[PDB]
């Protein structure tokens, strides 16, 4: 059980977009999510990752693949700190009860794409980290159940440093 | 058998008691005259007056019955003789003779104070024939334990989402159960646990209103008091659900929409609205949003 951010791609040009995949991995009952991901505002420039447009505090990623049952009412929010290089975003079905009765549980898939703008060819990292609005976040990340309950017990894997 | 019982009261200090005096196995012929002295303990009590019972059939019962209390001799003289001078005001039934009115005094001991008939002349009827009498001694029960009429309606609420001890208090503390129709109601404690007293006998049955900012309002309709009634119980509490945030006993996205007004707001910050900390874990997130969702769509009837 995980949840991982991975880069396409972590070599290029300043200019260049490196596209950072947040997956999902055989997480149980899985109905929502909230993370918190890092990176340096001065090398790296959060972009969507098909158009090249920059994240501003209200940006929420595109490009999941579960969670997209409207039947359900997916709920989406974000709330990034661009200029302090902090991305923090969460989205889950609001009617729960009916995606249980359903019975089919999305346990793995992708939940957000992210590009990074190259501004520097500096070696620098991307990552999931804690932070105070999260309390008992498994490093700055949080997965629910279609019970509305807190998941524990998976692994969060980081992205290998981009030099 | 001609008996004449000192009966029982139960008081606080500070509380007027009435004790009676009964009279049991009156002959036939009637009884015309009594003459007895009954001893009291003046620091527990201050007789107040003794009223002549229903037995007293004298239009002006002070012309056949009278009584002299004299605390200093610790001692109520009663006397009975028929005033009429030809059996008519003659003790005819049993019942009650006359009753004790007396002020336990405003700090008496406690324990059970003895109200006694030490001397003892003679019942004697219409004819002047005494009657053998037995005689029953009696007294007032003070203690300080309260006494409340009407009956104790009580029991266990819970919030449905999940909490540790550092914040069960809080959580469980501060619903309101509202008796609907009156002004009774109580407030959960730190258990969940709430308690009316003094609710009226209604077999007919009561609804009540469970209800705290930002729940959905349950109602429990039926509730029978003939007696202390305990509506649920600590292992099987009322559930109450959490998310009617925009009253309208729904919860719907306008609820949700509101919590994310604050989202990831912290205790102490800008805009931390405590009641929107679902979970009371000191910050504002999707964890409180999932809680909201356990029963998204609900209103009150969904209970
Ligand atoms: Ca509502
Ligand atoms: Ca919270
Ligand atoms: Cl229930």
């Amino acid at each position: 059980s995980s949840i991982e951010l991975k880069f396409d791609r972590n070599k290029g040009e300043v200019g260049d977009i490196l596209i950072g995949t947040v997956r999902i991995n055989n997480i149980k009952n899985f109905a929502g999510f909230q993370v918190n991901i890092v990176y340096d505002p001065k090398v790296l420039m959060a972009v969507d990752p098909e158009t090249g447009k920059e994240f501003t505090s209200s940006t929420f990623p595109p490009g999941r693949t579960v969670l997209k049952n409207n039947a359900y009412g997916p709920i989406q929010i974000a709330d990034n700190d661009p200029e302090k290089g902090i991305l923090n975003f969460a989205l889950a079905y609001s009617y729960i009860a009916g995606y249980k009765e359903t019975g089919v549980a999305e346990e793995s898939g992708i939940i957000a794409k992210i590009g990074f703008k190259i501004l520097q060819k500096k070696s620098t990292a991307v990552k999931f980290q804690d932070t105070l609005s999260m309390p008992g976040a498994i490093s700055g990340t949080q997965l629910f159940d279609w019970d509305g309950e807190v998941i524990t017990g998976y692994e969060v894997i980081q992205p290998d440093v981009l030099s | 058998k001609l008996t004449l019982k000192i009966g029982r009261a139960e008081g606080r200090p500070g509380d007027t008691v009435e004790i009676p005096v009964n009279l049991y196995g009156v002959p036939q012929k009637g009884i015309a005259s009594g003459d007895f002295v009954v001893s009291y303990d003046p620091n527990v009590l201050e007789i107040i007056e003794i009223e002549p019972g229903e037995l007293i059939v004298d239009p002006n019962p002070t012309k056949s019955f009278d009584t002299a209390v004299y605390p200093d001799r610790k001692m109520i003289v009663f006397l009975f003789a028929e005033d009429s001078g030809t059996g008519a005001y003659a003790i005819t039934e049993d019942g009650v003779f006359a009753t004790i009115v007396a002020k336990v005094k405003e700090g008496a001991p406690e324990g059970f104070s003895a109200i006694e008939i030490s001397e003892f002349g003679a019942f004697a009827d219409n004819d002047l024939v005494e009657v053998e009498t037995d005689l029953i001694n009696g007294g007032v029960l003070v203690t300080n334990k309260p006494v409340i009429e009407g009956y104790k309606v009580s029991g266990y609420i819970l919030p449905d989402f999940s909490f540790d001890a550092t914040v069960a208090p809080l959580v469980k503390a501060g619903f309101k159960v509202e008796i609907v129709g009156t002004e009774l109601y109580a407030v959960t404690d730190a258990n969940g646990y709430f308690e009316i007293t003094g609710v009226p006998a209604n077999a007919s049955g009561y609804t009540l209103k469970i209800s705290r900012a930002t729940y959905l309002d349950r109602v429990i309709a039926n509730v029978v008091v003939t007696g202390d009634t305990s509506v649920s119980t600590s292992q099987a509490p009322i559930m109450m659900w959490v998310g009617d945030i925009v009253k309208d006993n729904s919860i719907n996205l306008l609820d949700v929409a509101e919590v994310i007004r604050c989202f990831n707001a912290t205790k102490g910050s800008a805009n931390y609205v405590e009641e929107l900390d679902i979970n009371r874990n000191g910050a504002i997130n999707m964890q409180d949003i999932m809680i909201v969702h356990k029963h998204f769509g609900a209103t009150s009837s969904d209970y």
